[PDB]
């Protein structure tokens, strides 16, 4: 919906730096 | 029994603790990619540098004026340094005195000089006594070593020997690879002394007299002191390893001029200036380097890893699995 | 040489620096990364010694506390060298530097000078009238209103002389300039003061006009910005 | 972040990376490095 | 109250004060005591 997008769009090279020290993150 | 290294349904069981595994999806370990061959890098320079006048001199200096001399840009080699004499002592901080073959210093200094016999202890970090708070002292974060031997066939004499001297009386306590060699008298009384000897007014100097008669704890020794200093640098001088052919775009380990890791060397696009040698991360992690006999830039970069899974239903059931690879697009497992 | 009286008192003029003295403090290459270190630097907004040159000579001597910030405006290359010691005669060790006509000549050992020594287009190259024997010698390329602006960071630590320069074309001015290391000399030295060295020549004839400045450094701690290479913005 | 940069101690050994410890020192020396080091970043990691 | 009584413990060394640990030995073993204070003092910062 329009509410919905307006709140998806509103809230938002670590990512491998952190993974080479083994953190990961997992999908729901 | 149970082979914990057969089948993905004998690593469940081995890692849950039982013979029974129920509905489920478990976490069982990671998959890595092991290296194959093995290199080693390591600068072209062939010549040697100075250690036999350094032991093998003809009359060292008194304790109160060292000598000091530097060592660069060689091939170091400790083999030798170990016939000096039937005994001695030789003592390092911050290495082993059997693995300094294969490591790469910046600059080597080496401290000569004559000491009392009993007074070798004294040569030590955080020490004090009579020596080492006038006339040597070291630091509380030395990494080197000390090397002291007998002298008494050489250095003493029936005739009567008095070149060595020492210092006795000084005002506060030296700084660490700080030497004096002044003669002003000392000033113990009130009014000066006018340049003459006297009560309060005594010559800060003394002398050995070292005669062949005298008990084991008391003949003179010889000592040095070797000070390295294990920085990033050019690294001008280390010891006797034989380089090899680099390789590239394979999980290979490597031993970067002293560096040692595992991983994959890439041609590298970073905008090094001359000045740079290496380089790091966000977290604090070698990232680039430079080998040292082309002057070009490398990346480094771990071969692949992950995480495995294992679905099964109850062991009641049935004993098949399926595997789940977490994170990586299975075109390049 | 010779002795006059006819100098002038004046003191010199005192000026302000913004953000000039950054300089790379390790061999390291880090990009675009906020880092955070403690070393001898030049404290942001400080006041500096302003001499002028064009008549008026102006080449005291000042004292080498920690370490030296020297900036030249200048224009057609007065100034020449530099001189670095501790008494100053042949009773101690000094350190010269001297900008050949192709060359930079730089050597540690003891001399002699004048009590105001000077350089005297160059055919005569007499600073020192004798020299005994040197340790160490070191020949390298040239380091090259006012159109030229010159920084160099002269250390003395750790058993070793670290030379900084950077070079500029163009009251100093604002902006942001990293320094790049030089050249690094394992001497080993006493050091307490030094003097600087300008080019002189006999010659209606028009004086080119040279502004230098001179600040003191202090430890103190900085923050740096890296940027995507490895240049220091900020 | 926080536990990514937790790295960079030294716990009181004679270096933040543990190849050099191993290449440095013989093995009857280099267990303290390596306990102090386990022992730091097991703690951060507990903490986390 | 047990925050502040937590600083009167050995934890392992010789004493609670440091001047005296400091004056009364030499560093490689004072750095060794320390390192104990240290690392208790900061488990009970932790905890508490």
């Amino acid at each position: 919906s329009f509410i919905e997008d307006l709140l998806f769009n509103k809230v938002t090279d670590l990512i491998c730096a952190q993974k080479f020290k083994g953190l990961t993150v997992l999908p729901p | 029994a149970v082979d914990c290294a057969l089948d993905p349904l004998s690593e469940t069981k081995c890692t849950l603790k039982s013979f029974t595994v129920e509905k489920g999806i478990y976490q069982t370990s990671n998959f890595r990619v092991q290296p194959t061959e093995s290199i080693v890098r390591f600068p072209n320079i062939t010549n040697l540098c100075p250690f036999d006048e350094v032991f093998n001199a003809t009359r060292f200096a008194s304790v109160y004026a060292w000598n000091r001399k530097r060592i660069s840009n060689c091939v170091a080699d400790y083999s030798v340094l170990y016939n000096l004499a039937p005994f001695f002592t030789f003592k390092c901080y911050g290495v082993s005195p059997t693995k300094l073959n294969d490591l790469c210093f910046t600059n080597v200094y080496a401290d000569s000089f004559v000491i009392r016999g009993d007074e070798v202890r004294q040569i030590a970090p955080g020490q004090t006594g009579n020596i080492a708070d006038y006339n040597y002292k070291l630091p509380d974060d030395f990494t080197g070593c000390v090397i002291a031997w007998n002298s008494n066939k050489l250095d003493s004499k029936v005739s009567g020997n008095y070149n060595y001297l020492y210092r006795l009386f000084r005002k506060s306590n030296l700084k660490p690879f700080e030497r004096d060699i002044s003669t002003e008298i000392y000033q113990a009384g009130n009014k000066p002394c006018n340049g003459v000897a006297g009560f309060n007014c005594y010559f800060p100097l003394r002398s050995y007299s070292f005669r062949p008669t005298y008990g084991v704890g008391h003949q003179p020794y010889r000592v040095v002191v070797l000070s390295f200093e294990l920085l990033h640098a050019p690294a001008t001088v280390c010891g006797p390893k034989k380089s090899t052919n680099l390789v590239k775009n394979k999980c290979v380990n490597f031993n970067f001029n002293g560096l040692k890791g595992t991983g994959v060397l890439t041609e590298s696009n970073k905008k090094f200036l001359p000045f740079q040698q290496f380089g790091r991360d966000i977290a604090d992690t070698t990232d680039a380097v430079r080998d040292p006999q082309t002057l070009e830039i490398l990346d480094i970069t771990p071969c692949s890893f992950g995480g495995v899974s294992v679905i099964t239903p109850g062991t009641n059931t049935s004993n098949q699995v399926a595997v789940l690879y977490q994170g990586v697009n299975c075109t390049e497992v | 040489c010779v002795n006059l009286t006819t100098r002038t008192q004046l003191p010199p003029a005192y000026t302000n620096s913004f953000t000039r003295g950054v300089y790379y403090p390790d061999k390291v290459f880090r990009s675009s990364v906020l880092h955070s270190t403690q070393d001898l630097f030049l404290p942001f907004f400080s006041n500096v010694t302003w001499f002028h040159v064009i008549k008026r000579f102006d080449n005291p001597v000042l004292p080498f506390n920690d370490g030296v910030y020297f900036a030249s405006i200048e224009k057609s290359n007065i100034i020449r060298g530099w001189i670095f010691g501790t008494t100053l005669d042949s009773k101690t060790q000094s350190l010269l530097i001297v900008n050949n006509a192709t060359n930079v000549v730089i050597k540690v050992c003891e001399f002699q000078f004048c009590n105001d020594p000077f350089l005297d287009m160059e055919s005569e190259f007499r600073v020192y009238s004798s020299a005994n024997n040197c340790t160490f010698e070191y020949v390298s390329q040239p380091f090259l209103n006012f159109k030229n602006l010159r920084e160099f960071v002269f250390k003395n630590i750790d058993g070793y002389f670290k030379i900084y320069s950077k070079h500029t074309p163009i009251d100093l001015p604002q902006g942001f300039s990293a320094l790049e290391p030089l050249v690094d000399l394992p001497i080993g030295i006493n050091i307490t003061r030094f003097q600087t060295l300008l080019a002189l020549h006999r010659s209606g004839w028009t004086a080119g006009a040279a502004a230098y400045y001179v600040g003191y450094l202090q430890p103190r701690t900085f923050l740096l910005k890296y940027n995507e290479n490895g240049t220091i913005t900020d | 972040n926080t536990l990514v940069k937790q790295l960079s101690s030294k716990f009181g050994a004679i270096s933040s990376v543990l190849n050099d410890i191993f290449s440095r020192l013989d093995p009857p020396e280099a267990e303290v490095q390596i306990d102090r080091l386990i022992t730091g970043r097991l703690q951060s990691l507990q903490t986390y």
